[PDB]
């Protein structure tokens, strides 16, 4: 998924 | 006879038949290598002492999982920001990790069985590889990869999936592997022909079909497969590409395909912020007749004025209007270890440094949720890693449940086995619970599953296009819905408490 942006 | 008494011939000779059973899975597909490599398992722990079979245990679980999840390397090594010698240790560890409970499981099982008996084999391994693979699946909120149950997709005992479930192919592979271990190693052919038997005892399962399709009720689903890069997908100023690159693939689609599904977490930003977008979207589905299925990330308060950030899957268009605040949404709730938390957070910050620990963490979505709404279609919805969780499917499985729904992301690991053995996981759900399965993934193994676990339509990997087919829904339930693992749990209860009490004398 991933988080952060 | 002379170098296969001595540990050391045995120790490395169970790293051979440990590796040989990666090829069990999905790139390679050979179900045969699955009950060679629990042959050799079961074989090489006859006669050895409980130390020495714990070590034959792990070295063989360390052969199947320093070649069977070697993948995760890719994604660690891709973006990870360690040093390349961290990177391979960490690999190893994981391997190291998972081969325990291997090592635990011929550990106990030459403890309490020493003597090589049908016992032992049979009715003794069998049950305790159930609890050694369970408690694997669940310490640390579990890793239940590698289950060679899987590795039935296609093969001759997929018809015992929808009956019992994946967990217990596994279970009769091992008892016919362990049969086949005791007849080689003590020229037996009893154990042989009973092998044989209960092998073949499920093949005309396969043909039973507990699903009544839906002609009436056939619909064309398209799943836009972006291809973003995973390196620049997280950034701001690749949020506009991403938004137009699938709002363009989706526009000719609207009025066409009463379902269209994009990849997990297609929206990076907030849902919070891209309301616009969703609204104006929104109006566009629903006046063309159409309803999207996209993932995305949201921020929701609370009670206590804090941030849950989940990673949601929102519906929109025909058949379910968008709103921030409604119910037609499915927050994660089996969260990714390391990838989305840090399991034992409180322990290990002192040693997140130096190790690319994740500093935020997502926020654990409820176990049970109600199924998706979109265009009159109940979706169960399952984001990514949650496909290969059978028993939580399941549970959140319902009679009106028309297609299973599943989204991820395997661009982390590029080219390399571990998108497609997520894939073969995720056909053994379809075969389970009789439902076509709706796989979209942002570059991985885009599919549509039918419900036999069999692949009607697919698109090649790494490309941005979509899949654009009709689909028919079934309804009926398996005896594995109605029940679940319970049915399993009482034969593996069956078969371990009278296997202790036969070794109680
Ligand atoms: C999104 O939906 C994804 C989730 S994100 C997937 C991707 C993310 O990659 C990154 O973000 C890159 C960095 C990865 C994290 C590295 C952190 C390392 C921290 C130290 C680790 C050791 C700690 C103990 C010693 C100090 O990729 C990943 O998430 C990769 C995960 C790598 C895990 C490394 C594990 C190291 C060995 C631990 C051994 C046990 C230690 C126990 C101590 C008591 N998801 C999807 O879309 C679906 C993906 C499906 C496949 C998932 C593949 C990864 C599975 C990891 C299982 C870990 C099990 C741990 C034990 C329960």
């Amino acid at each position: 998924s991933k988080k952060k942006k | 006879a002379s170098l296969i008494e001595r540990q050391r011939i045995r120790l490395l000779l169970a790293l051979l038949f440990g590796a040989c059973g990666t090829l069990a899975f999905s790139p390679y597909d050979v179900w045969p290598a699955a009950i060679i490599s629990l042959m050799g398992l079961q074989a090489l722990t006859f006669n050895r002492r409980p130390l020495q079979s714990a070590a034959i245990g792990f070295c063989w679980g360390f052969g199947l999982f320093g070649s069977g999840i070697n993948w995760v390397y890719v994604s660690i090594a891709t973006f990870g920001g360690m040093p390349g010698p961290v990177n391979i240790f960490l690999v190893v560890l994981l391997a190291a990790y998972l081969s325990l409970y291997t090592g635990l499981f011929a550990g106990v099982l030459s403890r309490l069985w020493p003597k090589t008996t049908w016992l032992r084999v049979a009715i003794a391994a069998p049950a305790l590889w159930q609890v050694t693979e369970f408690l694997r699946g669940w310490v640390l909120t579990g890793f239940p990869w590698l289950q060679f149950g899987y590795s039935q997709i296609d093969g001759p005992l997929k018809g015992l999936a929808p009956i019992m479930g994946v967990e217990a192919i596994n279970f009769l592979l091992m008892m016919v592997s362990g049969l086949l271990a005791l007849a080689l190693v003590k020229r037996n052919w009893r154990p042989l022909v009973v092998a044989v038997v209960l092998f073949a005892l499920p093949f005309p399962l396969r043909y039973i079909q507990w699903f009544t399709p839906q002609p009436e009720k056939t619909i064309q689903v398209s799943m836009v497969q972006g291809d973003i890069p995973q390196s620049l997908k997280w950034d701001e100023g690749q949020l506009l590409n991403t938004l137009k690159i699938y709002y363009n693939a989706t526009a000719p689609l609207m009025g066409k395909s009463s379902l269209i599904i994009w990849p997990e977490s297609a929206i990076t930003d907030l849902e919070i912020n891209q309301q616009p977008f969703l609204k104006a979207l929104d109006g566009e589905l629903r006046d063309k007749g159409s309803s999207l299925v996209t993932g995305i990330v949201d921020a929701r308060l609370n009670k206590q004025n804090r941030y849950d950030t989940y990673n949601t899957i929102i519906t929109l268009g025909k058949g379910a209007p968008y709103s921030y605040e409604s119910a037609d949404r499915y927050n994660k709730n089996h969260l990714v270890p390391f990838g989305e938390f840090v399991p034992l957070e409180s322990i290990l910050r002192p040693l997140a440094p130096f190790f690319d620990l994740p500093m935020s963490s997502f926020s654990r979505g409820p176990y049970i949720q109600p199924p998706l709404s979109a265009n009159g279609i109940e979706l169960t919805a399952a984001i990514a890693y949650e496909i290969i969780l059978g028993e939580q499917v399941r549970d959140n499985f319902r009679p009106d449940t028309d297609y299973l729904l599943t989204i991820s992301n395997d661009a982390w690991f590029g080219k390399s086995i571990g998108p497609w053995q997520h894939f073969q996981m995720a056909r053994m759900r379809a075969l389970e619970l009789a439902r076509p399965l709706l796989r979209s993934t942002n570059n991985g193994i885009t599919a549509v599953i039918g419900p036999q676990g069999e692949i009607q339509a697919m698109i090649p990997q790494f490309t941005r296009e979509v899949l654009t087919t009709n689909v028919t829904p079934t309804t009926g339930l398996t005896p594995y819905a109605r029940t679940g693992n319970w049915p399993l749990w009482v034969l593996t209860a069956l078969f371990g408490f009278a296997a202790v009490l036969m070794s109680l004398r």
